[PDB]
């Protein structure tokens, strides 16, 4: 009995609600009891083209954690002079032969979706590929709304910051649909706003959802307040510096915030959360990510394993 | 503290706001003197309950100094004080350019790391007070060229 | 002598109406009869802290046609006066104690009237600073119009492309609108929509203007084209593909343009400007740069001599 | 001209050095109590110059707290104050610790642009003392450290 | 029973006479008799934000010497264009949460001492941060006097070379001033001569130095000859060429040496010593590096382990 | 016909009592009255083998000024003539048969000695060789001192900050001792103490000199202050903040200083200047490297004519 083993997990549009919940419940699982030795003699590659330096480290203490070997490279961005080395189906192809599954992270969009066929019977995992979002992302941020507040369903899951280009944000969304009465905020500056495609998927399914101008217009009714990376090098300085003003989360804009309240972030972070809001009980980005050790732990058991009794 | 006043000539404001006495005794450099002085932060003068003074003895300060308040403290004055009288108490007023009390939100303004004095123009909306660069020429509210 | 003798050419706003008809003028003056040695025995610094292999030759070029020496540089990512250890406005204390005039480009904004606050009796031009303002690339922008219209009002004149970042389209806006009877026509994508603030002044001044989603609709009724500058760094890939359509100019909408139409870009082109265009009489992209050496040989002359005789 | 300056329940002496009653404002932060608070900068002094007369009501200056202003100012000793009643003297007698207010002379320490509070080791050296830092480690002068 | 468990381990100050005797006999222990699971189902990051070599694999060498595993970076000299990832607080807190313990090198001093609080009850191990010393080095250097000599105290060491900035003989003259009867030469020239702090130290625990001119004034009694880097880029390459003439250990001054006598060196070396003094019986560098093998060994399996029984 | 003439520039050391007094007063009479076709149809290479804005805008302005031409370049860290393929001999060799002089600025030292023996009759001016010599700034900084007090002689001067590396400071002591009655106050660190080959040839011809640890002591008697360049890079960052105090020179300690007292640097400040000083009648940096366009005029015209008429 198997229903993800030995399965594509490239994005979340592919993974349905008895997916979603079989990762978290398997995350839970291991998390209240670890298992050292479940993936033993197996090895798995994490073949970061993109340099990503906090998710290659939450998959390899992942792999480790349940005892598995592992064979990584990080290029810091490379095409120097123009043509380099081999095409991405060329490597991926050689180094199915070595490894039981991949674990890739590609600057390139649609890296993920090209190593299924080429893999065989080997699994292939998106660390993030491009602009075609971030599941594994989703997956841990799922498990950290779930484990807090209770349930995935009826909660008010506010976005801010970069809803455009973000991401993690996009898939957090749907995923969130896929779940039911869940009420949705975004605020997000004129330019930075969330795109017509998720909002008319939202639309499709009856969910709620309203454009805010700034957090203390919502936080009197907020169960999580998902904060995005909004970086320096997207919109120009002079526009960067105008609209952050009020969208920047300080400790002044919490006196309305609920009782089991909880600030998200995927990472990193710089001008969007100053270092006052870690001394709270509604911290709680940190433990996200040390969250997604559990996520990506669950996700790699249901692969590399036929059955499992946690 | 209802009977006082008129002490050492020079001059003294009323209704500076809470929090906003302090602060403009730094931004506008006023400490760096040898002469009485006497703040009056932190003290009630009026129909609100939060309120904030600064006084100084022999220092007058041109209209434009004055004017240079109204941004911070729109709702103030300024009474020449000698002894015992007052020779009208002008009200603070938003002058037409503020410069060394404001920083420039553009990060990649030539003005940040440079050896030159901060320079804006004035003019209201109807929402903000949008000051415009000098230097980069973009023009920004109040509200952000204020704190960040 | 000379209404612009010993002036600081840094921004489009500071040059009044009779400003600009009089560089426009001594710009016509000087291609109509050579002035081989104006400015002899005249240095001029060539110091572009910012790379431009296009303007710098162009500035040079004129440096030269009026007989006077250079000497500058190119920063080109390094420069010796960087790296923070020296300021900007140490490097114009310096460089004005050598020379007659400085013209200079910065990444920065702001950067070219820093430098007139420690030049002292040297002028300033502004050969770029940042995306603040570019008024040499004005100056040749207005004088191709005036050559080829005969005019610079009553014009149907329209710009493509990124008007939101458009430095080069912000101040060719307000420079037009210095005119009257100018008609206006903004053909861009909603994500580089020509920004509130020029929109502001153009109905303050009473002139009119649209906006379309493509050169279709106005092909009609236009003397002027200004083709803008693009980024594809500017926003994603994806959004840069689709939305770009109509904004491409190809020489198969020609066909019902008027017969003194002409086409105007910056210079960099690549997208924007199909090379079919090229054949046709409306193409005046590569003749506005040829006429950029008279709008800046005729800002130098008026800058450096007293007189302007012819 | 009356003078009934105000000096409530609390804390603080007078006596304070030149030049020194804004910087124990703006470093320790005495102004963000924000309730009620009053000041007294360049007054006739007891046992020397003049200067500084520094906050008041809901206050409480630890020992050590006020051992933080030893190094600054060598010139004062706690009144807590109920009734023009002098009470509980205790004077900067100079702490171990001093934390916040100083920074690392060295530039290539990384407690800059992190999210920390500094901290200060301290021992005397001939009317004079060295501040080491705990994470740096490496012992400056207390003399460079008020230059930057 | 527990004295070093879940303990900081940052500066050699911190550490006292108890502590390096239980990290010296505890590394003669596992050498003696070596564990290959005593870190089992345990894993160590490696985060080395400054790149080096052979300090990375002598750690990650005791580390796979235990059983645990491993995940670890190298960044190759970052700071690229002004402003780069994360801060350093917001890095230790996230990989905190992943793993057991970090192993931190950082070209800023004060980093591994920015990262005990952060990281919570997960201990951090100092690899070597700036110029505030590096306290692994000075553990493996005592080890190797140790095991030769037969003793830390009653010895004649001498240290020549970069005393003023040279950080590993810093703090192995401190660890060796905890130990009594210790007699010291400080072969350097005038320049990179010993700090006036360390001098200081000797004088109130009434420990004998003495500045000597080169090698050979102090070769006929010594126990052991620590030998430092001194790199070309430090002073400049005219006085690095005249002073360094007596400072190296050419295998010429050698005669008086002691039949018990030791060279030492921390590594990297190119102009202190020549390549003639490796056929030696004195010859002892090399097995020092490979005795901090079982010196980080020691340290790993008392701060990782309640208790052990070797 | 003019002792200079078709000679080589290459130290102070070669340029005798009159020689110094012969450019200092070409450089007075060129200033009096400008030779704009003085060096007319003379090529002048400014070949920079080390990159150096500073410089090389008043060496090429000064050619420019007698109207001279220029062909030069800016290794800039690459150049094509290195890279172990091509000695500067060859170099050399080349670029003497295409010009009439060479001015060059090398990293290495003694290389544009070297340039002369390949040279044949083709003159070389140093513009900077390494940590040797730098004449080019040490006739600009004479030239400024007998504008500002009339004078070479009987003057109280003092060089703070880096003097034990800066080269600058070695040629003006050497400079400033071939003339009398010259007063030394050599204010700077322990670390950075004037070498006691600079202290030897004072000692013999009978000049005072005397080390302070501050301005504070020696600014009531003094008439020139030359601050020289102190960098980051020649020491620790910790040892540099402390001991760096009173080297700082802020505008409140010219209070008690002499009236005709004049500032001097090099040029390039950022921490040994503070930016009030600027205001200040004293500071005399900005308009000492304006005068040194006149110093480097003199020294080519006198080396290219015969005569100098004036
Ligand atoms: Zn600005
Ligand atoms: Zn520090």
């Amino acid at each position: 009995a198997n229903p993800l083993y030995q399965k594509h997990i490239i994005s979340i549009n592919d993974l349905s609600r008895d997916d979603l919940n079989l990762v978290l419940a398997t995350a839970a699982k291991l998390k209240a009891n670890p298992q050292p030795e479940l993936l033993k003699h197996k090895v798995i590659a994490s073949c970061f083209f993109e340099a990503s330096t906090r998710t290659r480290l939450s998959f390899e203490t992942s792999m480790h954690r349940l005892g598995a070997s592992v064979v990584g490279f990080s290029d810091s961005a490379n095409t120097s002079l123009g043509k380099k080395g081999e095409t991405l189906a060329d490597t991926i192809s050689v180094i199915s032969t070595y490894v039981d599954a991949i674990v890739m992270r590609h600057p390139q969009e649609g890296a993920a979706r090209l190593a299924t066929e080429f893999s065989g019977n080997v699994p292939v995992l998106n660390a993030g590929d491009g602009s075609n979002q971030h599941p594994t992302q989703t997956l841990l941020d799922l498990f950290t709304i779930q484990e807090t507040q209770g349930r995935l369903d009826n909660l008010h899951v506010a976005m801010v910051g970069d809803l455009k280009y973000g991401r993690t944000v996009h898939s957090l969304t749907q995923a969130l649909a896929k779940f039911d009465g869940n009420r949705f905020y975004f605020i997000a500056p004129d330019a930075l706003a969330m795109p017509q495609y998720i909002l008319d998927m939202l639309d499709e399914k009856g969910i709620a959802w309203s454009l805010h101008s700034s957090i203390e217009e919502v936080m009197a009714e907020v169960d999580i307040l998902y904060m995005t990376r909004v970086q320096k090098e997207r919109l120009d300085p002079s526009e960067y510096a105008n609209v952050n003003a009020q969208f920047v989360l300080r400790a002044s804009d919490l006196h309305n915030a609920k009782a089991n309240m909880k600030v998200l972030h995927p990472l990193p972070r710089v001008d969007e959360i100053a270092t006052d809001v870690d001394k709270t009980p509604h911290a709680w980005y940190f433990q996200q990510a040390g969250n997604g050790i559990f996520a990506r732990q669950a996700l790699l058991a249901l692969v590399l394993n036929r059955d499992l009794v946690l | 503290k209802l009977q006082v006043e008129a002490i050492k000539r020079g001059t003294v404001i009323d209704h500076i706001p809470a929090q906003i006495g302090f602060k403009l005794l730094s931004l506008f450099k006023l400490t760096e003197t040898d002469q009485r002085i006497t703040i009056g932060l932190n003290l009630p003068s009026g129909e609100m309950g939060r309120k904030d003074l600064i006084k100084i003895e022999n220092t007058f300060l041109s209209e434009d100094q004055v004017d240079q308040l109204a941004l911070y403290a729109p709702q103030a004055t300024v009474n020449r004080i000698d002894n015992y009288e007052v020779v009208g108490k002008s009200r603070p007023s938003l002058p037409e350019r503020i410069d060394n009390v404001l920083v420039c939100p553009n990060s990649n303004c030539i003005s940040h790391a440079e050896p030159v004095s901060s320079s804006f123009a004035v003019r209201k909306r109807a929402n903000d007070i949008a000051l415009k660069c000098k230097y980069c020429e973009k023009e920004f509210s109040h509200n952000v060229v204020l704190a960040n």
